[PDB]
């Protein structure tokens, strides 16, 4: 079973620079191909009737050979080699998150005191 | 009687433009707060939308693993079904043409 | 239609002699491997070229991302 951190989309429309909708685009569709992938590409595959194969063949333990291997052969989950984007994240909060905030509050206080003399 | 008239109407303007003023900047503390919420949760998603694209990206790679190590043996399996019953049926079509050559005469 | 029924007779005793026979396919003639050869051969193409004694090896791709 997977975590997928939940997405509205309608605020990811929202975040990208219009010189970035391009890849904003093709990271929506990959999203979607992949999810329509999922949803057809069944967990495990089928089993496989060993005993049907094992009643009909001719060279002697092929099938019990076959059946063992397959069994207990451990196939490779592949290795995450490609979360960097925790990092480009990281990065774009040195950029957006504190500098941006920080100077936006900045001004907002700024506004604030410009409407306390106007009260006066 | 004019120094009222000017004078006033120099105070109203004035005040219109503090009403006016006082709108434009509270709009702007507003489109602030906005700009901020936004660069808040918003900017994530992006990230999140990759690291998503990731896992699945993984998942099915995983998932077409299996399948290919079926595919395969299967299919080294069945190839021995075919074979045999190739055999089969050239054994057999051979024997039915040994029979009527030899019925037949 | 009576007379008719003893040539279900002539045949089995033909299948007899046959099926008789242990020395491979009764009358070889060369052709026969070659045929096999070739139909052996078509197999090869349609399941691929791998020795189908064997169980598989397995490099798998690296995922991919567009």
């Amino acid at each position: 079973k997977l975590a997928l951190k939940t997405i509205d989309w309608v605020a990811f429309g929202e975040i990208i620079p219009r010189n970035q909708k391009a890849v904003a685009n093709s990271l929506k569709s990959w999203n979607e191909t992949l999810t329509s992938r999922l949803a057809t590409l069944p967990e495990k595959p089928p089993a496989i009737d060993w005993a049907y194969y094992k009643a009909n063949v001719a060279k002697a333990g092929l099938v019990d050979d076959f059946e063992k291997k397959f069994n207990a052969l451990k196939v490779p989950i592949p290795e995450d080699k490609y979360t960097a984007q925790v990092d480009a994240e990281e990065k774009e909060d040195v950029k957006s998150c504190a500098e941006f905030l920080t100077q936006s509050k900045t001004r907002i206080q700024e506004y604030e005191k410009e409407l306390e003399k106007m009260r006066n | 009687g004019e120094f009222a008239d000017k004078l006033n109407e120099q105070k109203i303007a004035q005040l219109e433009e503090v009403k006016q003023a006082s709108i434009k900047q509270i709009q702007d503390a507003i489109d602030m707060e906005k700009s901020q919420q936004a660069l808040v949760q918003k900017r994530h998603y992006l990230f999140d939308v990759q690291r998503n694209n990731i896992a699945m990206a993984l998942e099915v790679t995983y998932r077409e693993r299996l399948h290919r190590v079926y595919r395969e043996v299967k299919n080294r399996l069945d190839y021995h079904i075919s074979v045999q019953n190739m055999m089969r049926q050239k054994e057999q079509e051979h024997m039915i043409n040994w029979v009527e050559k030899r019925v037949v005469q | 239609l009576d007379p008719v029924q003893k040539l279900f007779v002539d045949k089995i005793r033909e299948y007899r002699t046959k099926r008789q026979t242990s020395g491979g396919p009764v009358d070889a003639g060369p052709e026969y491997q070659q045929d096999l050869d070739r139909e052996l051969f078509k197999l090869k193409q349609m399941y691929g070229k791998a020795d189908m004694n064997t169980f598989p090896n397995f490099t798998f791709e690296d995922p991919k991302f567009e």
